[PDB]
């Protein structure tokens, strides 16, 4: 038998052996996230440790096949994934310490609380206490306190751990034939083997930086306008030419500027497309929200949700008698099991998020026929893009009116559509410089370009230069403000959110053209469009068997990401911004700081 | 004498790799219990009509029964090339009969995981039509011998379904009954 023949029957034995163990590990972790007890927290580890022990057993058993001797790329793809020595290439004491600091960082972040010095008996953690302050408070000193306390209390606790977290994770990547841990993360976009579609780990840095400069005209003009509106909310606090204080951006880090809409709305006189009270007047529950989302995907040619989905999903908080993890998630346990975990309230944000999570399941349902190692998105940014194009079509006023949430007499002027685009810009385009600057800092730290004596110094130098944001109080090298964000202290890559933001508009522009939509790209609804549904379904069923260069090309016709569809979405808003910023300074000074 | 179709209402069905066959000799057949019943998930016939079968005569009838996965029921048909058809239960291209299947998740799937129902994942050469293999010899996938021990390129040929009630419909246990109709030269199952 050929080495390829021996590897195919090995993967056949693995896929059937792995699918059963993965299901027990996934269902055990479901019973914990929906029923946090002591039996279920140990069953999650018992079923989780057995999966990891089985995976390492299959790691070395897969390494007995020389990767160059295999010609079938589908089996060659699965072998390289199994032969990844991963974090087990470290010695036991290094791997046990790495797993400890990864758990300790995830602990003091989720359980870290700061106490009000004015009211010491009222202490609050990030969610929902500190996040509510950064989202709604209009007091400069109150926002300054919550912003600094989170980075001085739990941020400093993460500083010595993150230093050991970098050196241990770097040794893991350099042992697996990578440059640094950043090079290890960029391997998710790497394509090697397909002629005409190859893609290197350095091509990611080149492609995101070349496309980021094409976004600067739109972000700088929004930054100038938001600065002008923020000056009216915090007078004598923001220089008309300087950067924005980090604690006045709408959340703990300024990742999204959505909460700045109350201060930056172009025409607050117009009626607010907030259908939260409208959903209540129709006596909606969480079932009604998800049953309506189910109706959406069926109208475009996709099937209903599985019978087990409506039986096993947790669409409401099971009360205070049984506490669960209320983070909205879409579960793909395998073996035909598809669930959604979401403590849905009767609001509009949970309505749109229900379409995002159900989009993930439609993606999970499509590639279910693929082998086990190929049941995933094309890259890390494909799932998030597929989920957003669902809420994009479900957020247009014509779609919201046709459902019954908005009155059928809503006049879609050039003022209500510019208020809508401004709200979309605060979220979609506001996070692009925040995401790149974060990953660029993490890329340099792993490459050693940013030494420990200027970890935080180079961090805030890039905040001023790249993002146009200045710290309200100076931070020395004791802080670890990047680790004060969830994805940084929990060992999650962040460039996935940059790529998914560009992907979702390439996807949206392609489907809306097939949906026979005529108006602006921001007014498109792909509902009732089976033409766009089958066009997208050709992508989700592909999974990871084909490279992302092909999967993206299969739907939009491009081997790489493109910033043009994103600029077309906000083009009517871009011209309105340039009209406002004629008597305002466009750009920021990297030397202004709210102190001396 | 009435034919003993009440194979269907048997308590335990065999695994697909070790399916069982019952010969149905001289008896009057009760086909009407089948075509007036939406109890099955498939009920697909080949070579003979579902209603014209009442007034027909065959030499004898053979009832093959086993249990297969939901997504594997499609392989119980003439001209299928799946894992079940090639390595567990093969139907001839000239098959004349009816395949029947009904969902049995509540009785064949437990929360702990019912692993009794097994199937053959590896086998040298496909099965002849209506052939059956029960050998549990360690399948040798490489070129070095397996000495009755498992390891690299030496896998156990039998794999078991992990039938559980929370699986999707495509992975729930379905009991299958493959009724085949034989015609040779001699006269025994009628209903004119
Ligand atoms: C690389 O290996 C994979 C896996 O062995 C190959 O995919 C397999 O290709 C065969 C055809 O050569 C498929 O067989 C077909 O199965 C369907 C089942 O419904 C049947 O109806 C057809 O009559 C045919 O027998 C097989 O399904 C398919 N496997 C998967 C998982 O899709 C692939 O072709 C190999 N690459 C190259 C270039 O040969
Ligand atoms: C294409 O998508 C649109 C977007 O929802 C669908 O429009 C809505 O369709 C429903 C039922 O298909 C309509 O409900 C009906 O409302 C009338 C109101 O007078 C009521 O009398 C009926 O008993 C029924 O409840 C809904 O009104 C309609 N939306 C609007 C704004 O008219 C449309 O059905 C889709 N096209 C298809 C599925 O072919
Ligand atoms: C919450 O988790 C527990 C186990 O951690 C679930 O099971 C209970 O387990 C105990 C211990 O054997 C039994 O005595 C109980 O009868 C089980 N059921 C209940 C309702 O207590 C429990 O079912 C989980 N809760 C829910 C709502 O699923
Ligand atoms: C994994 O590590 C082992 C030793 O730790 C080594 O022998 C093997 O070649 C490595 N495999 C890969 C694919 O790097
Ligand atoms: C989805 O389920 C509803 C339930 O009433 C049914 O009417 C509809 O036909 C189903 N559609 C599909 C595609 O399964
Ligand atoms: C099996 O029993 C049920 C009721 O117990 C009956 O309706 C059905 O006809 C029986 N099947 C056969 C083949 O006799
Ligand atoms: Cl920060
Ligand atoms: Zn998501």
């Amino acid at each position: 038998s050929t080495i390829e023949e021996q590897a195919k029957t090995f993967l056949d034995k693995f896929n059937h052996e792995a699918e059963d163990l993965f299901y027990q590990s996934s269902l055990a972790s479901w019973n914990y996230n929906t029923n946090i007890t002591e039996e279920n927290v140990q069953n999650m580890n018992n079923a989780g440790d057995k999966w990891s022990a089985f995976l390492k057993e299959q790691s070395t058993l897969a390494q007995m096949y020389p990767l160059q001797e295999i010609q079938n790329l589908t089996v060659k793809l699965q072998l390289q994934a199994l032969q990844q020595n991963g974090s087990s290439v470290l010695s036991e004491d290094k791997s046990k310490r790495l797993n400890t600091i990864l758990n300790t960082m995830s602990t003091i972040y989720s359980t870290g609380k700061v106490c009000n010095p004015d009211n010491p008996q009222e202490c609050l953690l990030l969610e929902p206490g500190l996040n509510e302050i950064m989202a709604n408070s209009l007091d400069y000193n109150e926002r300054l306190w919550a912003w600094e306390s989170w980075r001085s209390e739990v941020g400093k606790q993460l500083r010595p751990l993150y230093e050991e977290y970098v050196v241990l994770k770097n040794e893991m990547a350099r042992a697996n034939h990578y440059e640094d841990y950043g090079d290890y993360w960029r391997g998710d976009y790497e394509v090697n083997g397909v002629d005409g579609y190859d893609y290197s780990r350095g091509q990611l840095i080149e492609d995101v930086e070349h496309t980021f400069e094409e976004i600067k005209p739109l972000y700088e003009h929004l930054h100038a306008y938001v600065r002008a509106k923020l000056m009216n909310a915090y007078p004598s606090y923001i220089s008309p030419i300087g950067c924005l204080p980090a604690h006045l951006l709408g959340d703990m880090w300024g990742r999204f500027w959505t909460n700045l809409y109350s201060l930056t709305v172009p025409f607050g006189q117009k009626p607010n497309i907030d259908v939260t009270d409208a959903m209540v007047d129709q006596a909606w529950d969480a079932q009604r929200i998800f049953k309506e989302a189910e109706k959406f995907f069926v109208s475009v040619g996709l099937p209903n949700m599985t019978q087990g989905f409506w039986e096993n999903s947790m669409l409401t908080d099971p009360g205070n008698v049984q506490k669960a993890v209320c983070h909205p998630t879409a579960w793909d346990l395998g073996k035909g099991d598809f669930r959604i975990l979401m403590c849905t309230k009767v609001t509009m944000d949970d309505f749109l998020t229900a379409h995002h999570e159900m989009g993930h399941i439609q993606y999970d349902m499509a590639y279910a026929a693929q082998p086990f190692l190929l049941r995933n998105g094309a890259n890390e940014g494909f799932h998030e893009a597929v989920g957003e194009i669902m809420s994009l079509s479900a957020a247009t006023p014509k779609h919201l009116k046709s459902i019954g949430l908005l009155s059928p007499d809503f006049q879609e002027d050039n003022e209500t559509e510019i208020n809508f685009l401004l709200k979309q810009a605060l979220t979609i385009v506001g996070t692009l410089p925040f995401t790149y600057m974060l990953e660029k800092w993490r890329w340099m730290v792993f490459k050693g370009e940013i030494p420990k004596d200027q970890w935080m110094k180079k961090w805030w130098e890039m905040k001023r230069e790249i993002v146009g944001v200045v710290e309200p109080v100076p931070h020395d090298e004791t802080y670890c403000d990047p680790a004060s964000l969830f994805h940084v202290s929990n060992d999650y890559s962040f460039i996935r959110y940059y790529t998914r933001t560009l992907y979702q508009f390439q996807f949206q522009e392609a489907l809306c053209q097939a949906a026979k939509h005529e108006g602006p790209l921001h007014k498109c609804d792909i509902s009732n469009s089976t033409e766009a549904g089958q066009k997208l379904f050709n992508m989700l069923r592909l999974g990871k068997s084909e490279p992302w260069t092909l999967a993206l090309e299969n739907v939009v016709g491009a081997k790489n990401m493109n910033v043009r569809p994103l600029l077309n979405y906000f083009e009517p808003l871009f011209t309105w911004l340039k009209d406002q910023n004629k008597n305002s300074f466009v750009g920021w000074s990297t030397d202004w700081s709210p102190y001396a | 004498n009435l034919c003993p179709f009440g194979v269907f209402n048997a308590t335990k069905f065999p695994s697909v790799y070790a399916w069982e066959r019952k010969k149905i000799s001289n008896c009057v057949a009760d086909y009407s219990v089948l075509y007036n019943s939406t109890f099955f998930s498939t009920f697909k016939c080949y070579g003979v009509s579902a209603t014209k079968l009442n007034d027909l005569c065959f030499s004898n009838v053979y009832a093959d029964s086993f249990v297969v996965k939901g997504d594997d029921v499609r392989q119980i048909a003439p001209g299928q090339t799946g894992v079940i058809a090639d390595y567990n239960y093969k139907l001839p291209d000239d098959f004349m009969g009816c395949v029947l299947a009904w969902n049995t998740r509540n009785i064949d799937a437990t929360s702990t995981g019912n692993y009794n129902y097994k199937y053959r994942l590896f086998r040298k050469s496909k099965l002849k039509p209506f052939e059956r293999d029960i050998s549990t010899e360690i399948y040798q996938a490489g070129n070095k011998p397996c000495n009755g021990v498992a390891g690299p390129n030496c896998y156990s040929p039998l794999q078991s379904y992990g039938f559980r009630p929370t699986y999707g419909v495509g992975h729930q246990p379905y009991r299958v009954v493959v009724l085949s109709f034989e015609l040779l030269n001699a006269p025994t199952v009628c209903g004119p």
